[PDB]
């Protein structure tokens, strides 16, 4: 019914006569209707969590029950928006209240009424027996958001009993009738459901068709796949923003989340008046990417809890989208962000830190924030699949040893990308440390190796047994210098610098190293592989490795330079291109060897 | 090659003799300073969490 | 215009107030009152002390008839029954005018020159106007300074928060003096100076500065010595950032700020919340800095709506030179990159004394290339860059025994190294810099290997600037 | 204002030392082994600073305008002095030219003589601005001719054996009573200045 505002200590509140409360449900706490989340629960003391900022407030005034915990709307207009961590429309705010800043305590529904929109009836006619998530038509909004699938929410159910025709409707009239036991099951053109709990799935899935990074070291090495995991170490200058720039016009998904939590802002305004001229790279270039695109921000002026509750906001956003039966993946801003407000909050409501000062559900919290991703059979009619995949952001910090979040997260996730501090120091990047980082999709994706380019699997070995073995090789050089050095330690040391300078040298702003596909890095790889067997062999029947290698001369100049062949300029042409090189080489190579 | 030989070995072996104990002990000491600062600053937290 | 004039006629009536008494107790800078009724949230109140003394402070957390505030003036010889209590039913307001350039006022913004009050044309508040993310835009038109190591490593633009960090007896006062002095646009502004627990002789110092040159009647300063009560200091910086909000968005002028010293903030937060009960985080401190560290910071930059711009300079102290101090760590999340101060440059005579590898800035893109500057510039820096650490590098390999392994790159980054920090980075309290000669001085410096080592730049800039 | 600290808890960065450093402009560092070694003062010249000099300058010009300019030199032969150490402890005395040995001896006569005041006595109780001032003229020059002479050409180890006691005068040079009417050391210290000149002139070839 109603309570009385009883203490306040920060944007904790406590409130009494609460007897009958749900542990979570909205509440419409102070006279001004601010929301809020009760945690704490006893006799009638109610200890809500406020997700706006607390000034100005008293006890004894009006407390209003939801019934519901947090939610979040679903339907058409979800795509090209710009929402917070509660969904709240800000352009359609800005330009309502004709401020500079958001107003106290202001509501408005997250997807915009008065929008018609174009239904297409689905095969289901009246009398049909119809469970929820079943496809019971399309609406069309646009390009590469054309028909938009009209879903029915989980846990609905009854008998079709009466269906509108085809026409323009708006996202608030239910258009579908529905009866389990009466005539109460209404659905309008969007449903809502609760962020917390997972959207069940008929059933899990395998994955392979592995994912394009553009980048050579990490996708010919530690490789993705669509509907999978992974560890993104950024320092905002190592080039994570133009690879996620890269990915979000090349992803091979057709729809892509980011988020924004703890976002310094100026930041924010950068890459969000960035997009609107990023081109889509399908169906040729195509001007606009909102139609691909969904982002969610929070700086770190947002209250904490809106800043907490982002990323829940964008992972049951994710698992909308793929239950359409469709690929689409997220990209975090940062957990350490994350994980830094849920130790405020833990710290804030009262509790005892083990950790080393964050409370202990932060390995569960994450766990369970990694369980929502994968590849699953989408539920409804049409019995069709989708997949969900996401990057972490994280923000390595501390001294030479303590980093927990990074070894919770690291014990559950399986594509981790490691950080080298020598490259980043040489300016060299993507700095990314081969030694620590490791993957896994390779064993599954074999397949598709062998489908494709079978000898890969092979050669990355090589090459990368090749290059430990270099590494472990430079210290002991290094405290005693070159001496005792035969021809294959020199042959070891020189390749591995000119691959370190070819493959693992990528700059977003030439036309090549932008985006480098797989056959053009298989070309590459193929490439240096030749050389550095050619040298060995060269120096195996006995020789002086200086007059080969002096020999060889513009041989080396040439491959340093196949990283400048425009990528596809023919594809096989780019492919002869290496061939003629590969030619050339076996003559310059074969008249060295005696 | 004798001379060679001796101007090698006696840079080898002072170099040598050097590391032997100007280098070592150093180290050898910075690790427990180290660790018992550490060891100072669990014993305040916990005695902080205990209060 | 009728719509302000008929806001403020809304605020033309006299509203009673309340006075208490009955302090239940009081337990340091923490003053315990059960008998109020209706008490609100964020609001100021005037404590009458028995020798009839007035001082204000403001509630932190409520409770049921309970009531719980600090005092900003301290809290000696106070008696629990010959002391009131008056509520004001307000958050701390605050008078503002376009009118407060050349004055000088106290920790609590009282007027200290002597002269009469502010006389505001309007009040306001210190946490109001949560900006619209939408609306913000990010800095252009790289700013200058006259000074190389800033402008060309580190180059930073008009309207970027970026803080400094120093330790114990470092020459930041008189760098961020020369900054302010000798800073422009690369081809005007008011500042706003906040002091918080300085020594006398430091605000001495940037008020001679300020007078002398010229620029005392286009910047209003707040002042909050050391001797002053602690509490008062978690308030200057507040006072400081809605001036200067107020002075950018609504009386539209190019403006910078100087916060004065962090560490004192941070540590009078600490104290006031071991003050309560409150389970401490790392280091004892309270576990929620950032949220009043970020509600500082935010405050930057400018909008669409106008020209008025903002630009935060907040200068910290380094506790045991390190940064992975709770203060220092956290507050590298919040902005874009930082400027550094070493102490091994000082102790060498070198001055300003600033290391760059720890430091960096987070936004040089809009703010480097042609149109306002050479296209060189992010090659010319990175290589520099790159060339000074391999010679840091060859160095500490040279305190093993000595060139035992050794190369011609290792005494190429020598000289490299030396001739850099002696000349380019020696740069005098007033030896401008324009970024065309720093840029002619790293070229010079470049012109110190063959075209073969100099990998991180195009062919291009390389042909066309090696030799002239 | 001066006071003292006692750093026992296992570093010297404790929070005391901290807080006082905040807000202090002159530091004052203290070694340990200096003791051992029967040296004092013991303070530590490599972990110490001020910021009054600037000023001070113009009390200076007002009465020693030469003095300030003499400090610094005076600190780099030490710092110098501890910048050549290292090789002596790595690979002992084997490169060292003949002005390296130049300034490691007299950064050693610094330490040994100037920067002492054992004892009890008229000279080793107070010593006064002026006479510090002369003293500093004196080790200077000392430095400076004997490292213009080796320049010109003297094969240094020659010349100092020759030279020889001009070390005991300027040391001795300490020893003189302070305040004896600031013109008998005033000329004592003249004369030393001229026999020490003709002495490397007449050696300085």
């Amino acid at each position: 019914e109603y309570g009385a505002i009883y203490s306040v200590s920060g944007p904790v509140v406590i409130a009494e006569n609460m007897i009958g409360c749900a542990m979570y449900e909205l509440v419409k706490v102070g006279h001004d209707n601010l929301v809020g989340e009760v945690i704490r629960i006893d006799g009638d003391k109610a200890t809500i969590q406020v997700y706006e900022e607390t000034a100005g407030l008293t006890v004894g005034d009006p407390v209003l029950r939801t019934g519901k915990p947090l939610s979040v709307e679903l339907g058409p207009g979800l795509m090209e928006t710009i929402y917070d961590g509660i969904q709240r429309p800000l352009k359609a705010i800005k330009e309502e209240s004709q401020s500079i800043y958001i107003p106290r305590g202001i509501d408005t529904p997250a997807l915009d009424r008065t929008i018609k929109w174009q239904f297409t009836p689905g095969k289901f006619q009246v009398g049909d027996h119809i469970s929820g998530g079943d496809i019971y038509g399309s609406v069309f909004e646009n390009s590469l958001i054309s028909s938009h699938k009209i879903l029915l929410p989980p846990r609905s159910r009854g008998t079709i009993t009466w269906i509108a025709p085809a026409g323009e409707y708006t996202l608030d009239e239910k258009i579908l009738e529905v009866e389990f036991d009466g005539k109460k099951s209404d659905f309008t053109l969007y449903h809502t459901w609760p962020v917390r709990v997972p959207r069940p799935v008929t059933e899990k899935l395998s994955a392979d068709y592995p994912l394009l990074t553009g980048q050579r070291v990490l996708d010919a090495l530690f490789p993705c796949v669509q509907g999978g995991t992974t560890c993104i170490p950024g320092a905002f200058g190592c080039g994570k923003t133009v690879i996620s720039q890269s990915l979000s016009k090349y992803s091979n998904s057709d729809a892509i989340i980011y988020v924004g939590c703890g976002e310094r802002g100026n930041e924010m305004a950068e890459v969000l008046m960035e997009f609107p001229e990023l081109y889509t790279e399908m169906s040729g270039t195509k001007e606009p990417i909102m139609k691909r695109t969904t982002l969610v921000a929070n700086t770190s002026n947002m209250p904490v809890a809106a800043r907490e509750a982002s990323i829940y906001t964008g992972i049951t956003l994710a698992e909308y989208f793929r239950d359409q039966g469709k690929n689409v993946s997220m990209i975090a801003d940062s957990s350490s962000r994350w994980a830094e407000a849920l130790r405020e909050i833990s710290g804030r409501l009262g509790e005892m830190p083990a950790d080393q000062g964050f409370p202990a559900y932060l390995g569960a919290k994450l766990a369970s924030f990694y369980e929502r991703a994968g590849k699953a059979v989408a539920l409804g009619s049409p019995d069709r699949t989708g997949s969900v995949s996401i990057v972490a952001a994280v923000s390595p910090a501390g001294g030479d040893f303590s980093d927990p979040v990074t070894t919770a997260t690291l014990g559950i996730t399986q594509v981790f990308w490691g950080l080298d501090k020598k490259l980043a120091q040489r300016k060299h990047f993507p700095s990314i440390n081969t030694s620590v980082s490791y993957s896994k999709y390779t064993n599954v994706l074999n397949k598709f190796y062998d489908s494709n380019y079978p000898e890969f699997p092979v050669l990355r070995d090589r090459m990368k047994e090749i290059l430990s073995n270099a590494e472990e090789l430079e210290q002991v050089v290094q405290l005693v210098g070159k001496s005792a050095l035969s021809d294959s330690d020199k042959i070891t040391l020189d390749v591995a610098t000119l691959i370190k300078e070819d493959f693992l040298q990528q700059n977003g702003y030439s036309t090549y190293d932008a985006f480098c596909p797989i056959w053009k890095t298989f070309d590459m790889m193929r490439a240096f592989i030749s050389y550095h067997d050619e040298a060995q062999k060269a120096v195996a029947n006995g020789a002086n490795w200086s007059k080969l290698a002096d020999s060889t001369g513009d041989v080396k100049h040439a491959v340093s330079s196949s990283k400048f062949f425009e990528p596809s300029r023919g594809e096989k042409e780019v492919h002869g291109e290496f061939e003629k090189l590969l030619s050339t080489m076996q003559e310059r190579f074969a008249e060295s060897t005696d | 090659a004798f001379i060679i030989l001796d101007e090698v070995i006696k840079v080898t072996n002072r170099r040598v003799n050097a590391i032997e104990h100007v280098i070592i002990p150093r180290t050898e000491n910075t690790i427990a300073y180290i660790n018992s600062e550490l060891d100072e600053l669990d014993r305040e937290e916990f005695y902080r969490l205990k209060k | 215009f009728a719509i302000n004039k008929k806001a403020v006629e809304q605020g033309f009536n006299v509203k009673p107030r309340l006075n208490y008494n009955t302090v239940s107790g009081v337990n340091g800078p923490l003053v315990i009152l059960e008998k109020v009724k209706f008490p609100r949230y964020n609001e100021i109140v005037n404590l009458t002390l028995p020798d009839g003394t007035v001082r204000q402070g403001q509630v932190l957390e409520i409770r049921g008839d309970r009531a719980i505030v600090q005092v900003f003036e301290g809290t000696s010889g106070i008696d629990v029954k010959k002391t009131t209590v008056e509520f004001t039913g307000e958050s701390l307001r605050i008078p503002v005018s376009e009118d407060m350039l050349g004055r000088i006022f106290d920790g609590s913004g009282r007027p200290i020159d002597n002269g009469p009050k502010v006389f505001a044309e309007d009040y306001l508040d210190i946490n109001g106007s949560p900006i619209n993310p939408y609306a913000r835009i990010y800095p252009e038109e790289m700013i200058s300074t006259g000074v190389s190591a800033i402008d060309t490593m580190n180059s930073i633009a008009r309207g970027q928060k970026i803080p400094i960090f120093s330790a114990s007896g470092l020459p930041h006062n008189e760098i961020a003096a020369q900054i302010c002095r000798q800073a422009g646009l690369v081809r005007n502004f008011s500042i706003v100076f906040a002091a918080m627990g300085v020594n006398l002789e430091t605000a001495r110092f940037f008020k001679q500065d300020f007078e002398e040159n010229g620029s005392l009647e286009r910047t209003s300063l707040f002042l909050n010595l050391a001797n002053d009560p602690t509490i008062e200091r978690i308030i200057t910086p507040r006072l400081a950032l809605t001036t200067a909000e107020y002075l950018a968005y609504q009386t539209e002028r190019h403006v910078l700020t100087i916060l004065t010293d962090m560490s004192s903030y941070a540590d009078a937060l600490r104290e006031v919340s071991a003050a309560r009960e409150e389970v401490p985080g790392r280091r004892g401190y309270p576990g929620y800095m950032y949220t009043d560290l970020s509600t500082i910071y935010e405050r930057a930059g400018r909008v669409e709506g106008r020209n008025g711009s903002i630009t935060q300079i907040p200068i910290l102290t380094m506790p045991n030179d390190d940064i992975t101090h709770p203060i220092p760590d956290l507050t590298g999340y919040i902005t874009e990159g930082q400027i550094f101060v070493d102490r091994q440059l000082h102790n060498k005579g070198i001055y300003p004394p600033i290391n760059v590898l720890p430091s960096l800035s987070r936004l040089m893109k809009s703010a480097i290339g042609e149109g306002m500057t050479r296209k060189d510039h992010g090659d010319v820096s990175n290589q520099l860059y790159a060339k000074y650490a391999i010679g840091k590098d060859a160095a500490a390999m040279k305190a093993v025994v000595g060139e035992e392994a050794l190369s011609i790159e290792d005494k190429l980054s020598l000289e490299f190294l030396e001739k850099f920090e002696k000349t380019f980075i020696t740069q005098g309290a007033y030896e401008d810099r324009t970024v065309f000669e720093s840029l002619d001085q790293a070229w010079s410096l470049l012109r110190i290997y063959p075209k073969e080592m100099l990998n991180r730049i195009s062919p291009k800039i390389l042909d066309e600037f090696y030799d002239r």
